[PDB]
């Protein structure tokens, strides 16, 4: 099953609508856009590797376009995926509140009034 | 298809121990006929006697089975008074296991089988007492 | 599996079952040492048809050399020996 | 449902297992194929005239000409087999394995 | 029940599958199919479908004669096989002729249900429309309407037939 | 003084058609070293006719 | 063949591909896969050597089969309702019959017999072909279809297909029927959780077909098609083979590669439908895969076999001809493991 | 030297070098814009600037 | 209704006159009589032995140009739409198509026969 795909007022092949637009963007310094620029770095090293070239220092504009690719399109793709979680999340909070019959607010007791069994260790 | 499953499980465990063994009997025919059909099919047996003579020899073979741990099955959850208890289907397992062993003659592999069959034969028990489902059905 | 491992005894047997199979052969004579002039009073045109006989049933050409000089049976089990690399 | 539609049914399931058990010819093969083109055609015909669907009476065309593509494919084949056997014997194509 | 015709035709057309599907020399096989086509035809004019039945009787006759030239070329088979030329070749023609009786019996004086539905007969007139209108052909209508309505139609089909003649001559080119 | 590294014998193991012979499969064999098979020269026989005197 | 021949020939393929997943209309769908087979026939033959043309014949057979029984299925549907829309197919003998053409269209076992004999009698860039791009169009009409399908009948097939192609791979020494049996075993995975969440099962055919593509793309550089032609690599390309040894690493689903995630993925999504045995079942067949990679794995890299003294006039040569995307598949098949939640890009 | 000429040499393609050198300026500056553009508009949808 | 009283009719007819020639006249058949002909002497091999196509591409070639005629048969109903100038460009795409695959095989030796 699919979850998502047919949410109403979804455009076909947006890739990212316009409600995406309230979200905070990613910082040019996360983590994950490091690794993807870490992975781009790996994938100019490779390349070096398989044609016979210096590994290290053979081609930097090469290098570069590899790293450089890799974190531009990290950037939209991570764009998109928190874009997607918080599409879940609103969801899900606002199916939680129309059916409050569905979720029971229940009150709590405390552990003075839970009675627990006992299980020593012999 | 389904029918023989029912007709197995509809009688009670340790209860009519010769309506169980003819079910249990049908069912392992049954499989013994469906091995038989593909055996024939992927390595053909170069004239129709030897086919029949494999086809009979497969479906005796699993008909003696699922009998003989049928019989042993419900027998033993009618002495010991215990039904739902996995060990008697281990018991029918190790029966089964035993057969196999004797119709194939071949002590190795009536040991193997009886300790293997015995356990699947107790974890099918397991998992009907707990409810446990090998196809689940969607629901999340 | 492809063909048994045939053995010496074999192609006696094959040997000694398609010359009993010959007419101008009276079965509880021939031995197998026995030659097909002398013995068995075979000119050169029967031996000749004896070799096309053991040809089909062993299914390899025996030229016409190495035909001239098969002349008892036993020869015959030597010649197929040699040709299929049997030894026991 | 009608007699028809189930002898139509019925011959779908018939070329169907005429395809699946080969005997020795290539071509009867593809000639069950052909079969169970037809019993297609005639199938979905039957259902479209019955129904009124005006629209979907080309549609049966349309699966006539992607019979012939399937027809004309086979006997390319069969050709190429032909060629290397002399013979469209279905035994000689064995050199793969499982 | 009436006249039995629509049933008599499709009995034919199922006896001519069961002939050409027990895989005789490709020859009766071709025989077997034009006999089923010509009978498919008769069963989708009873129906109102003139074009349509007349086109894939026109098709199949095409189609089968290159099924019989290629037939002679290369499934020859010196001593060619007929229904009764054959232990196996008879007894495939038996058994699908004797579970389409089967089945015909089952189905007709009781009502039976075999795989997906089951039947009691009645004829096939009971199913028609009672429709009383028109100067035109609904069948034609509908068949003409893929020069306007099935433009995506057309391009796929053109496509394909375009690929189809280079593919072949790719195919059978060898070397 | 050398560690072991794997020899002929060793490597003829992988170069069969199957990992585990069998005594049917034990008789097929590896595929040539291009996939192209030798030609057979199938016997494609001339159709031999009579014409005339009649 | 002529390049434009050939080009014209990959456009067709992609573009009946296309046409199965852009449609609305069954008919169309179905035209698709026609065209898809019709232009896929001469690309298998493109080099004669008439083991390729069983091949072809094989793949034809198989394939127009699969068409007639999809064909069949519409037809059912449509006549149980006057519907020509891909949907939840309203009758169900239909969508058992849909489910089996497209099960043979896949390679799911029992219907997986026709895969290695034609992934060994085509060529290496044809076998690429077939491993990758083919699953395209079978999958996406399954996850259109899914809140239909019985689970029980996919269920068995994805099992029967983890377990025959882990039990297939082990008795090969040829590469390309292991890269077949592979791709059973993987068709299986991806189809066990079809009926669950496509979501998953997109994510499996994505990682899937990257490995696969660094597989094939590194036995196509060093032109090794047997294990005793890929043991001569490490002579020539070490670098190669090391690679090598790690995407087949990640092919077995060993953590932190990139395999793992799939599977890790799925078992999760199986366990909050309830079903627990079927996952420990598929997890612990997957051990067999993992041993025939890591067979390979010690032909190849982790030791050294005899080579052969022409191999040296190879020392003094370099492929010239390089393929582009090679790096960022090696990398996309082993290091990604860390960005698993984006995942979530793809519902 | 070398036998064969080797015709890529000590002299760099400089057109590739480049094309690449200003795929990537041209990329990092438009990753860069529009990394500013979002923030703003998220801050204007948000009431926060 | 008709043509099916036509069709028996026909086919009656023909079955007769058969029936009538095989059944007046005076029959001598004997194994020399019957024997095949080839010009007076015996035939050497089979006549169901294979016989080359020469023209078999064009035999392939001919199913989809007879499907292609099956496709262009629906146009005089076709002329009568309102959308005129769309039939008319898909009627004549689909005639510039056969047309190109013609050519097509026509340039590539496709409809010489083999030798
Ligand atoms: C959570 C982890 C976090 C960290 C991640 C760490 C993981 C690794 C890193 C990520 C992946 C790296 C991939 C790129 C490298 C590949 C290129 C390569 O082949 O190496 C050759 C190259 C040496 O060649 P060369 O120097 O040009 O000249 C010598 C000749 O080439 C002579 O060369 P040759 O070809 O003639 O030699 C033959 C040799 C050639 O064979 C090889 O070279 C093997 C190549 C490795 C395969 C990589 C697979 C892809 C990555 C997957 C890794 C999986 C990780 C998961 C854990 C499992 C571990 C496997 O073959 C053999 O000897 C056979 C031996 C069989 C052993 C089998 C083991 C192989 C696989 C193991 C991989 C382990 C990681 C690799 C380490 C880097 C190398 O190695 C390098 O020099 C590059 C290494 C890293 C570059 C460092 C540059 C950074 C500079 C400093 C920056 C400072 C940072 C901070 C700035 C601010 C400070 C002030
Ligand atoms: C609880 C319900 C019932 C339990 C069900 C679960 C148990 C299933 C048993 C499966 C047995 C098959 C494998 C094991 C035996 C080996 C086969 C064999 O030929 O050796 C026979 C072996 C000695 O024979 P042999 O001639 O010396 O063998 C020579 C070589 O060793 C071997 O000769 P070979 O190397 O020439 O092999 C011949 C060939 C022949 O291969 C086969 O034999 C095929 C067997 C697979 C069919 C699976 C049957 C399960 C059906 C369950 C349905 C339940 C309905 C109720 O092998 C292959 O080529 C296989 C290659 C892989 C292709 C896979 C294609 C099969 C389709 C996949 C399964 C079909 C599922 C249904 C449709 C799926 C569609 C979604 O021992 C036997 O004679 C016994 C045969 C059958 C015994 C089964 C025991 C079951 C008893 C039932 C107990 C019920 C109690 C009641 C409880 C309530
Ligand atoms: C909607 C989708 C559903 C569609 C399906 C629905 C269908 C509805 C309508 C069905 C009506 C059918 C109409 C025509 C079908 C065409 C049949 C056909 O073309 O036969 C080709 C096929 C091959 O023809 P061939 O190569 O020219 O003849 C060579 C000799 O047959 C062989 O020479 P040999 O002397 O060396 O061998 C002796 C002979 C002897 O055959 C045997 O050994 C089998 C004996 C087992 C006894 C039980 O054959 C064999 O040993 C080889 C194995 C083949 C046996 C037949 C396989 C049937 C399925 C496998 C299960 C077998 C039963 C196991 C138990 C299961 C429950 C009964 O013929 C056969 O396999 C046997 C005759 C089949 C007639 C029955 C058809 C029903
Ligand atoms: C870190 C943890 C450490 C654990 C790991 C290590 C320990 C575990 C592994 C070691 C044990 C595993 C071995 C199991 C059996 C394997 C047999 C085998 O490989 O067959 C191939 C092998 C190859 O045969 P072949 O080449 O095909 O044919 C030629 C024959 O070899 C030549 O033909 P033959 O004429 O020379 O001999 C054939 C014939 C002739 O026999 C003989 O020649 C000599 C007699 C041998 C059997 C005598 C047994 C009777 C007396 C023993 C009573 C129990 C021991 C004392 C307990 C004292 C209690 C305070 O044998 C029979 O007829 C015997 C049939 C059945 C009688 C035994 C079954 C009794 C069941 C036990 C029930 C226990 C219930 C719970 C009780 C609770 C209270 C303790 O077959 C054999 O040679 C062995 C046959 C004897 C098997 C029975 C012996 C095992 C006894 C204990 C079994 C329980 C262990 C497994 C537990 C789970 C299973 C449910
Ligand atoms: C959920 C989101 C995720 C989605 C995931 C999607 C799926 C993921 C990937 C799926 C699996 C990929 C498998 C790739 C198969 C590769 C097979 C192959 O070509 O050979 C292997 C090839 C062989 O290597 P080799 O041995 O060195 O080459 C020797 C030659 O083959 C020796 O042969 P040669 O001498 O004959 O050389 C000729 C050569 C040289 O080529 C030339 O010379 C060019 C000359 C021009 C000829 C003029 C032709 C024009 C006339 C034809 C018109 C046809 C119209 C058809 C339309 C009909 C409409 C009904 O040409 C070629 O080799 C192949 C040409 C390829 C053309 C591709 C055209 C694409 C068609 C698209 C159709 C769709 C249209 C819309 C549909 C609408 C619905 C109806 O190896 C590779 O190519 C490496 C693998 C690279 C694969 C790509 C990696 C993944 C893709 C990443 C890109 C981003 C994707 C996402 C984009 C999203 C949208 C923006
Ligand atoms: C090995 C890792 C995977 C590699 C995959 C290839 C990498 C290259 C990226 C491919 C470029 C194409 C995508 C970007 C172009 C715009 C896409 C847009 O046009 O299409 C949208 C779709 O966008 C794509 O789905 C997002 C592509 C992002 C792929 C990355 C996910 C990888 C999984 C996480 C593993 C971590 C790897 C990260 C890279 C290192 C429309 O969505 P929608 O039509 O409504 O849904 C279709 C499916 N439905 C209907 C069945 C639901
Ligand atoms: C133009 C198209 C329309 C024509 C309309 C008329 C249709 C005519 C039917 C076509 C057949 C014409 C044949 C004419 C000659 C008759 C041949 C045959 O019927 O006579 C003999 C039939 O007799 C049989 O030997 C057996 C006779 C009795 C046994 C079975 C018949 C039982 C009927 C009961 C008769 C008792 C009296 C009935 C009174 C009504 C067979 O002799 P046979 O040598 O092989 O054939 C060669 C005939 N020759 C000699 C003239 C050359
Ligand atoms: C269907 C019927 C068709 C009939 C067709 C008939 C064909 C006629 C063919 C005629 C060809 C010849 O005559 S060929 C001429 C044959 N003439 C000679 O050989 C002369 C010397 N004769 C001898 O050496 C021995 O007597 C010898 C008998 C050979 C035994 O040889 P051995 O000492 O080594 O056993």
């Amino acid at each position: 099953m699919t979850m998502m795909s047919g949410r109403p007022g979804r455009v076909p092949l947006q890739f990212l609508p316009n409600e995406a637009r309230s979200l905070p963007p990613p910082k040019l310094t996360d983590p994950r856009l490091v690794y993807m620029g870490f992975l781009g770095y790996c994938s100019g090293l490779i390349d070096n590797a398989i044609r016979r070239r210096p590994v290290v220092s053979a081609g930097l504009h090469r290098q570069l376009l590899y790293v450089t690719s890799f974190v531009f399109f990290g950037y939209y793709l991570l764009k998109r995926q928190d874009y997607m979680y918080a599409l879940r999340d609103h969801d899900m909070f606002a199916y939680v509140k129309s059916h409050p019959e569905d979720f029971p607010e229940k009150d709590k007791k405390t552990y003075g009034e839970i009675l627990e069994e006992f299980h020593p260790v012999r | 298809a389904k029918t023989l499953l029912h007709k197995y499980s509809d009688i009670p465990e340790g209860t009519e121990c010769h309506r169980k063994a003819y079910a249990s009997t049908s069912i392992g025919g049954a499989t013994g006929l469906i091995v038989s059909a593909y055996s024939i099919a992927l390595k053909p047996p170069a004239s129709f006697l030897e086919g029949v003579a494999r086809t009979g020899r497969y479906t005796f073979t699993s008909a003696a089975i699922g009998a003989i741990f049928g019989l042993t099955s419900c027998i033993s959850a009618q002495v010991r008074e215990k039904p739902d208890d996995p060990l008697n289907y281990f018991i029918g397992g190790c029966a089964g296991g035993l057969t196999l062993g004797a119709r194939t003659r071949s002590y190795g592999i009536g040991a193997a089988a009886c300790a293997y069959m015995g356990l699947t034969a107790a974890l099918v028990k397991m998992g009907q007492l707990e409810g446990w489902q090998v196809f689940a059905e969607p629901k999340v | 599996s492809d063909a048994p491992p045939l053995t010496l005894e074999a192609i006696k047997d094959r040997v000694l079952y398609v010359l009993k199979l010959y007419d101008k052969i009276d079965p509880e004579k021939l031995s197998v040492n026995s030659h097909f002039m002398k013995d068995l009073g075979l000119d050169s045109l029967d031996q000749v048809e004896i070799i096309m006989a053991m040809e089909d049933e062993f299914g390899f050409e025996i030229p016409d050399i190495d035909a001239e000089k098969l002349m008892c049976p036993q020869e015959i089990v030597d010649y197929i020996a040699d040709k299929k690399d049997v030894y026991e | 449902m009608p007699l028809v539609y189930m002898n139509i049914i019925m011959a779908f399931a018939i070329a169907l297992a005429g395809l699946l058990m080969y005997r020795s010819h290539l071509m009867s093969s593809l000639l069950c194929l052909e079969g169970m083109m037809l019993s297609l055609f005639i199938m979905s015909t039957l259902i479209i005239l019955n129904t009124h669907f005006t629209l979907a009476n080309m549609m049966p065309i349309i699966l006539l000409v992607f019979a012939a593509c399937e027809a004309a494919l086979g006997l390319s084949l069969l050709v190429m087999v032909s060629n290397t056997y002399g013979t469209d014997y279905v035994q000689n194509l064995n050199l793969l394995q499982c | 029940m009436t006249m039995y015709i629509a049933f008599i035709l499709s009995t034919i057309f199922v006896i001519g599958f069961v002939g050409f599907s027990s895989k005789p020399s490709p020859i009766y096989g071709g025989l077997g199919l034009i006999v089923s086509g010509g009978v498919g035809c008769g069963i989708v004019l009873n129906f109102g479908g003139s074009f349509l039945g007349l086109m894939v009787f026109l098709i199949y006759l095409g189609g089968m004669l290159v099924v019989f030239g290629y037939t002679t070329a290369m499934a020859t088979e010196m001593y060619p096989e007929v229904w009764v030329s054959n232990k196996t070749v008879f007894g495939a023609f038996v058994s699908g002729l004797m579970m389409e009786f089967c089945m015909v019996y089952y189905a007709l004086k009781e009502e039976e249900v075999e795989i997906i539905f089951k039947f009691n007969g009645l004829g096939d007139w009971v199913i028609y429309d009672t429709g009383d209108s028109g100067f035109f052909s609904e069948e034609a209508m509908g068949i003409a309407a893929l020069y306007s309505y099935g433009t995506w139609l057309v391009i796929v089909t053109g496509w394909s037939l375009l690929i189809g003649v280079v593919v072949i001559m790719e195919i059978t080119r060898g070397n | 003084a050398r560690q072991w590294q794997p020899d002929v014998e060793w490597a003829e193991q992988f170069g069969g058609a199957v990992m585990y012979p069998t005594k049917e499969t034990a008789h097929w064999k590896p595929p040539p070293w291009n996939d192209v098979d030798p030609p057979k020269d199938t016997l494609v026989s001339n159709l031999t006719l009579n014409f005339g005197p009649q | 063949m002529n390049p434009i021949i050939y080009t014209t020939l990959i456009m067709t393929v992609m573009s009946g591909t296309m046409l199965v997943m852009i449609s609305s209309h069954w008919l169309l769908i179905w035209i698709g896969f026609e065209m898809n087979l019709l232009a896929m026939i001469p690309v298998l033959m493109k080099n004669f050597n008439p083991r390729a043309t069983e091949a072809a014949t094989k793949y034809f057979l198989t394939q127009a089969t699969a068409s007639m029984m999809l064909m069949m299925a519409i037809i059912i549907n449509l006549l149980y309702s006057g519907q020509w829309t891909i949907t939840k197919m309203f009758n169900p003998v239909a969508m058992t019959m849909m489910t089996m053409a497209l099960a043979m269209k896949l390679g799911l076992s029992p219907f997986h017999f026709w895969v290695p004999e034609v992934t060994q009698g085509i060529s290496l860039q044809a076998g690429l072909l077939l491993l990758t791009w083919q699953k395209l169009a079978p999958l996406s009409v399954l996850c259109q279809i899914s809140q239909s399908i019985n689970p029980n009948l996919m269920l068995t097939m994805a099992m029967l297909s983890i377990l025959i192609g882990g039990w297939g791979g082990l008795n090969q020494t040829q590469l390309r029927k292991i890269m077949a049996y592979s791709s059973i075993a993987h068709m299986g995975w991806m189809t066990a959780v079809l009926p669950y969440n496509t979501t998953m099962t997109i994510l499996n055919l994505l990682i899937y077909i990257t490995m696969t593509l660094a597989m094939f793309m590194l036995l196509i550089h060093s032109s090794a098609t047997t294990t005793l032609s890929l043991s001569h690599t490490w002579n020539k390309m070490p670098v190669i083979t090391s690679l090598m040894m790690v995407t087949l690493l990640s092919m077995g689903g060993l953590p932190p590669l990139s395999g793992f995630m799939p599977k890790w993925m799925i078992i999760q999504e199986m366990t909050k439908n309830e079903s627990i045995i079927m996952p420990t079942l598929m997890a612990m067949t997957a051990l067999l895969n993992l041993y025939f990679y890591m067979r390979l794995a010690y032909s190849s890299s982790l030791t050294m076999f005899p080579s052969t003294n022409n191999m040296k006039m190879k020392w003094q040569f370099e492929h010239t001809k390089q393929m582009k995307l090679l790096p960022t598949m090696i990398v996309l098949s082993t290091l990604v493991l860390p960005m698993t939640p984006a995942l979530s890009s793809l519902n | 030297k070398f036998y064969i000429r080797e015709p890529p040499h000590g002299s760099p393609d400089w057109l590739k070098v480049g094309l690449t050198l200003g795929t990537s300026v041209f990329l990092w500056i438009y990753l860069i814009k529009q990394h500013k553009e979002d923030v703003l508009e998220y801050k204007r949808r948000n009431g926060l600037e | 209704m008709n043509i099916m009283l036509t069709l028996l009719t026909n086919v009656t007819l023909a079955s007769l006159l058969v029936l009538i020639a095989f059944w007046l006249p005076q029959l001598n058949a004997y194994s020399e009589k019957t024997s095949p002909y080839e010009c007076g002497f015996d035939p050497m091999g089979s006549a169901r032995l294979p016989f080359s196509m020469k023209f078999f591409l064009v035999a392939i070639t001919f199913l989809l140009f007879d499907l292609e005629i099956a496709l262009l048969l629906p146009l005089p109903w076709a002329s009568q739409t309102n959308n005129l100038k769309t039939m008319l460009t898909m009627a004549l795409f689909l005639l510039i198509l056969l047309a190109a695959s013609l050519a097509y095989e026509w340039t590539q030796k496709g409809l010489e026969w083999a030798e």
